[PDB]
């Protein structure tokens, strides 16, 4: 119908000039496919390949936590080793990966024969109530980090005396509680141990030849680098907080200065930033400052280490009759049963749940951010110049999305004035950005926005999200 | 001059279970986790969703049966909604839903396929397009060759796909048999309940992308030797061990990943094959692979034939039904429907088409089930096979209404773009299907450039 019959189009279709027609419409159809996958495979030879994971641990994916008292953790009269397993969903909530514990050895003074770290002290629990909660944290996927310090309730933390004695019950210690199934330890206030170098180089030594999962945390209270830098001349591998960020603050470029310097100093290792070993954040900032630090720990390269109050701006000093060395935690109105109604309902962990415009939201999103991005797990830092009194920074790790933070240490407003020329071609800025999220309320999210005429307010930080240039 | 059968049961048992396991629960497990109550929850769901199909399946069992004609959802329903919703139905479905289909394919056959040479960096898009271009071309030579190595292709690959998943719930299994709790006792931590918007309901429409495929074997009726108890034993064999493989292997990846990884994953498949089994991990990500090649073939062996049907009827231009005389294979359709799938390669993005897909085909096998009860009720006396009651369907069709309701709350504006597609080939039927009034000069040039490709390519017309 509407062709050619079967017959006709048989007879006429054997001339020479349509099978020769064919035949090259055949070969080069077939031809061109050849050169398609040619063209294929010189594609896929000619790009780069890509970049290997560095095999990350347990502790660079997230951040640690302190307790430093864990009877004050869920206020008085609830202290006890078991307490600690309802609350773990909370911890859940702000998705850390550590809960460094204080010190629940027997100690109950200077004195040194009957001080043992093996007994842990009958006023905390006992020995199955550990066990469960090692149990429950493993079913949490939380590690748990004991520390150890032969005084903990004393003046001195090291008896003042000689230390082989007690150098030898802490190494028997760390063997004994490894059987148990801690997943590292913590000492505090080793500046006033003899001969520091040469302990702790056999502890990690000692704590390494046990697994390769395992941690050790080395706290002191100097603030000099040469001093810092001085514990780390025989070991790589240890985790050091002390308090190099603290005793400043007032000038952008000062912290830049310093983080920069410390940086290069040691090599681009794995540091751990925090800004003291066994304070709150408001003990040494003001409470206009909180969030502008919340966000400058997350995005650095390294492993913050927070203290528990931290998330949601606890003051020692904004209630009287509270020791500053152990505030109690504000989980409701009736959580400080002296002097009652004091504490209004923004202070409350339950009254900043659902406020966006609050610490702990702030702390939530920035946890979620830091554990799930490839660049701010193991990106590279690059630190440029900017206008005085502003700190900013890039993260990139191979080809994800790159992340740019601009922080505003000073009082008052100013321009962005950012320059390039000073990075690989690869972690070039683009014009446009989009932005993650602010830590001043009153701007939008989700709309890519220009950076050449980019102001900020007084104490204001940007998180701007860029994807592969 | 007209092609035979040259098909069993055991290549249409083939067809159906390769065209069904396409990338499915290989790239997509995560939906229904995160989208709706807990893991355990969604052990459920996947099986709920099977039943679903499954009798969907079996109104197709009988309708088939009752008009033996090929072309599925077409010749169906030309009968009982007259000439044009039959050829708007024909033409979209030619014009968007085969070629996306392909292109889809095709694509993660490619992607799956150079994975291993870019494990954790994404692949270069550039390789990718010409490798599934590549896939398809050598499909359709294939194809026009000669239907018989074909039917052993479709055959082996759906072999390999049983073997590849079996393969899984070997290594899911065994990664439990050394003992360990799994996370298995806790179950609805937080399954909360369906929210006014709808939770528990939001992963059916997600669940149910897996389970499609189950009409393609209707598409190639009339070409199957005594189709009239092979077609309901093919189905009957195939729906029930695709389920019960699918709620083993959702068992399977439950077991053996948190929800915390799954969540911070795009390919699951990847992350369990390398968690397991280490080196020489590129068995599984390859074989994947190979699977959508297969699925590739069946949907080719299945378009063509549908365009075949059209050209009977005379809505199709009268080329489009040609069949070389020494080589039964329909070469004209295969040639346009490569050309269709190559033209619809040039996109900007992916999964911008899929999103009225399921729009598009359920509206029609509603239209197609509520067509059926009407001609019934038409036409009572018939010679079909069981005699079955409208009792099963009547509650199907009123489900497939409701997926309509999900279908207008995500991106009513692009189903609104969509129906301009439909609304501008109505234009497309007045001009040459109905209007047979034209002048001497366009039918005289209709039929030299008929013959120009008859003489290019020898074909003779069928009868
Ligand atoms: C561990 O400390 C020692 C002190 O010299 C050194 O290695 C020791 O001796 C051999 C050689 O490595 C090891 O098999 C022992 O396990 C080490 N003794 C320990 C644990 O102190 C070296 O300085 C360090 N090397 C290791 C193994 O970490
Ligand atoms: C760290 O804390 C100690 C105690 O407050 C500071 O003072 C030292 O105290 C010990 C006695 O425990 C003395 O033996 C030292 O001589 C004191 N140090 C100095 C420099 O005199 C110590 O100064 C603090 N560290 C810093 C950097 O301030
Ligand atoms: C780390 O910074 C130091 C300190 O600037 C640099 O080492 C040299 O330091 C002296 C004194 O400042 C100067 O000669 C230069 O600043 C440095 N020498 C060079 C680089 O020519 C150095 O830039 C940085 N890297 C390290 C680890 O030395
Ligand atoms: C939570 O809300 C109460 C009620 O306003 C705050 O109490 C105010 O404290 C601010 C400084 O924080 C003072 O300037 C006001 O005089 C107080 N107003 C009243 C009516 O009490 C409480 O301080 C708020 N929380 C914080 C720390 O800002
Ligand atoms: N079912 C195929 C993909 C697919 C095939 C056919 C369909 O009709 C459909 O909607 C979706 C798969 O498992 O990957």
């Amino acid at each position: 119908f509407t062709g050619l019959s079967k017959e006709e189009l048989l007879k006429v279709a054997g001339s020479p000039g349509w099978v020769r027609t064919r035949w090259a419409l055949l070969l080069l159809f077939w031809l061109g496919w050849l050169g398609m996958l040619a063209g294929a495979v010189v594609i896929i030879v000619r790009a780069p390949r890509c970049r290997e994971l560095p095999a990350q641990k347990w502790w660079h994916t997230g951040a640690l936590y302190r307790i430093g008292d864990l009877q004050a953790f869920q206020g008085h009269g609830a202290g006890n080793l078991a307490g600690l397993k309802g609350r773990l969903d909370y911890l859940s909530s702000l998705k850390v990966k550590g809960l460094v514990l204080g010190p629940i050895h027997k100690n109950q003074k200077d004195d040194v024969a009957q001080t043992d770290l093996l007994q842990i002290d009958p006023n905390f629990g006992s020995k199955e109530d550990f066990d469960s909660l090692l149990q429950s944290a493993k079913k949490k996927s939380i590690r748990v980090i004991l520390d150890l310090t032969p005084n903990y309730r004393g003046e001195n933390s090291w008896f003042s005396t000689q230390v082989d004695t007690v150098a030898t019950k802490v190494k028997d210690a760390l063997e004994f509680w490894l059987q148990a199934g801690v997943d590292g330890f913590q000492v505090r206030d080793i500046e006033n141990l003899k001969d520091a170098s040469s302990f702790l180089a056999e502890w990690q030594n000692i704590t390494k030849g046990f697994s390769e999962d395992r941690l050790l945390i080395a706290g002191t209270n100097s603030s000099d680098l040469q001093q810092i830098l001085s514990l780390l001349e025989s070991n790589k591998d240890l985790l050091l907080t002390s308090s190099y960020l603290s005793d400043s603050g007032s000038t952008g470029e000062h912290t830049k200065s310093l983080v920069t310097q410390y940086l290069n100093a040691t090599g681009n290792r794995w540091c751990s930033w925090s800004l003291s070993q066994a304070r709150l954040l408001t003990s040494f900032l003001p409470a206009q400052l909180l969030r502008l630090y919340q966000l400058m720990l997350f995005t650095l390269p390294g492993t913050p280490v927070f203290s528990y109050g931290d998330e949601i701006g606890l003051d020692a000093a904004a209630l009287p009759g509270q020791p500053m060395e152990a505030p109690v935690m504000l989980w409701d109105e009736s959580s400080f049963p002296d002097i009652p109604g004091a504490v209004s309902a923004n202070m409350t962990v339950k009254g900043q749940s659902e406020d966006p415009g609050s610490l702990l939201s702030l702390f939530r999103r920035l946890s979620d951010q830091r554990s799930k991005e490839r660049s701010l797990l193991h990106g590279d830092f690059h630190a440029f110049s900017a206008g005085p009194g502003l700190f900013s920074y890039i993260r990139h790790w191979d080809q994800n999305e790159r992340f740019l933070v601009v922080l505003n240490f000073g009082d008052v407003g100013l321009s962005a004035g950012l320059q390039a020329s000073d990075l690989p071609a690869s972690a070039s800025l683009p014009a446009k950005a989009d932005l993650l999220l602010s830590t001043q309320p009153g701007r939008e999210e989700g709309s890519p926005l220009e950076l050449e005429r980019l102001k900020l307010e007084p104490h204001e930080g940007l998180l701007l999200r860029f994807p592969y240039a | 001059v007209t092609l035979q059968r040259n098909i069993t049961l055991l290549n249409g048992v083939a067809i159906i279970v390769g065209t069904i396991i396409g990338s499915g629960i290989f790239v997509t497990p995560t939906g229904v986790l995160k989208e709706a109550g807990s893991p355990g929850l969604a052990l459920v769901v996947w099986a709920a969703c099977g039943v679903f199909s499954i009798v969907g399946a079996l109104c197709y069992a009988e309708l088939g049966t009752t008009i033996s004609k090929s072309g599925g959802d077409y010749a169906y329903m030309l009968e009982v909604y007259g000439s044009l919703p039959a050829f708007l139905k024909l033409w979209i479905e030619l014009l968007i839903i085969r070629p996306s289909s392909q292109y889809i394919v095709a694509l993660v056959f490619a992607t799956y396929l150079l994975k291993p040479l870019f494990p954790t960096c994404p692949v270069p898009e550039e390789a990718a397009k010409l490798v599934a271009c590549l896939c398809v071309l050598l499909l359709t030579a294939v194809n026009c060759y000669s239907v018989k190595a074909a039917t052993r292709v479709q055959d082996a690959f759906a072999a390999a796909k049983l073997l590849a998943l079996a393969l899984i719930i070997l290594l899911g299994f065994v990664q439990i048999g050394k003992g360990d709790v799994s996370n298995l006792d806790p179950n609805f931590s937080f399954e909360g309940t369906k929210l006014d918007v709808g939770n528990i309901v939001l992963a059916l429409y997600s669940g149910l992308f897996a389970y499609g495929g189950w009409n393609y074997l209707n598409f190639v009726t009339e070409e199957m030797i005594n189709p009239y108890r092979n077609l309901p034993l093919a189905i009957i064999i195939s729906l029930p061990i695709v389920t019960l493989v699918y709620v083993l292997t959702n068992l399977a990846y439950f077991t053996t990943l948190s929800t915390e990884q799954m969540l911070s994953s795009e390919a699951v498949a990847v992350d369990f094959g390398n968690y397991h089994l280490g080196v020489m991990s590129w068995i599984i990500p390859v074989f994947v692979g190979l699977s959508c090649f297969g699925s590739v073939n069946g949907s080719l062996f299945t378009s063509s034939r549908l365009f075949f049907v059209g050209s009977r009827e005379g809505h199709l231009p009268s080329i489009l039904s040609m069949i070389h005389p020494q080589l039964l294979t329909p070469v004209p359709s295969l040639v346009f429907t490569c050309v269709m799938t190559l033209l619809y390669a040039f996109s900007k993005d992916i999964f911008s088409v899929i999103n009225f897909f399921s729009f598009f085909n359920w509206l029609c096998v509603a239209l197609a089930i509520i067509g059926m009860i009407w001609l019934r009720h038409r036409k009572p006396e018939l010679e079909r096979p069981i005699k079955v009651n409208l009792a099963l369907p009547v509650f199907f069709i009123l489900a497939c209404l409701f997926l309509i309701a999900v279908s207008f709350w995500k991106t009513p504006v692009e189903c609104g773009i969509g129906f301009t597609i439909i609304l501008s080939g109505l234009p497309v039927y007045f001009f040459g299907v109905w209007w047979k009034n034209k002048p001497k000069w366009l039918l005289q040039g209709i039929f030299s450039t008929t013959v120009l490709c008859q003489k290019l390519m020898q074909v003779v017309p069928q009868e």
